[PDB]
């Protein structure tokens, strides 16, 4: 009783927001591994410049 | 793997707004003032080419 009054508490009303957040998730996932080369490229190249 | 690249890239980003932000005010009013002095330069770029 206690652990389904917490898991309804926990997960009341939270269908949609859940949703999205696993869709915003896998798609900023995804997106991000597609763009890992300019990500690599800021993390290599930002230092010297701002050092500089 | 490139973590230490990024912790510099962090430590650098700080140190430079702290230099910015000291050299912002200076920059600020020679801006404004080299406003007023373009705006008398373009108002008599006939006259510079002349010159």
């Amino acid at each position: 009783g206690t652990l389904l009054d917490e898991a309804a508490t926990a997960f009341g009303g939270l269908g949609p927001s859940l949703q999205r957040l696993v869709d915003s998730t896998q798609a900023i996932a995804g997106d991000f591994r597609a763009n890992i080369d300019p990500v690599n490229d800021i993390i290599e190249n930002s230092g010297p410049i701002i050092d500089s | 793997p490139r973590m230490p690249q990024i912790r510099r890239d962090i430590t650098g980003l700080a140190n430079l707004g702290e230099v910015y932000a000291d050299a912002s005010p200076d920059l600020f009013d020679g801006l404004d003032n080299a406003v007023t002095t373009a705006r008398t330069l373009n108002e008599q770029r006939g006259n510079l080419d002349q010159a």
